[PDB]
């Protein structure tokens, strides 16, 4: 948590559907879009952490 | 394991984007077509529904 | 020397540009363009904004 890695994902097709309907991921909540409206809209600046 | 529930590791992932305030790079799985002129249309311009 | 009428053109002129730049101000909502609103949020949470 404290030396956490930060990732760029960029010139990639948005495909949450095989990342959504995964088993493991209990957890789906988003803040400033709706969970279910991530394939709708063409996104930049892309990071993430883990 | 022991440890009860709340205590066991989680991973946790975050996502950043910023929104239509520059030229996007990812794009969802949706279909182009060909633009028109000079007739009453609407448009899907990166999203600029 | 006839500026009386030239002061209601003008107040009539500033009083209906008023409204299009109040198009702009996102009055606590996320963004004040509805079609952006209705298109990152669930049914629930767009109502409210």
């Amino acid at each position: 948590v404290y030396a956490w890695n930060r990732k760029r994902i960029s010139n990639c097709v948005a495909d949450y559907s095989v990342l959504y309907n995964l088993a493991p991921f209990f957890t789906f909540k988003c803040y400033g879009v709706s969970p279910t409206k991530l394939n709708d809209l063409c996104f930049t600046n892309v990071y993430a952490d883990s | 394991p022991t440890y009860g529930v709340g205590h066991q590791p989680y991973r946790v992932v975050v996502l950043s984007f910023e929104l239509l305030h520059a030229p996007a790079t990812v794009c969802g799985p949706k279909k182009s077509t060909n633009l028109v002129k000079n007739k009453c249309v609407n448009f899907n311009f990166n999203g600029l529904k | 020397a006839l500026g009386k009428l030239q002061d209601v053109v003008n107040h009539n002129a500033q009083a209906l540009n008023t409204l299009v730049k109040q198009l702009s101000s996102k009055f606590g909502a996320i963004s004040s363009v509805l079609n952006d609103i209705f298109s990152r949020l669930d049914p629930p949470e767009a109502e409210v904004q």
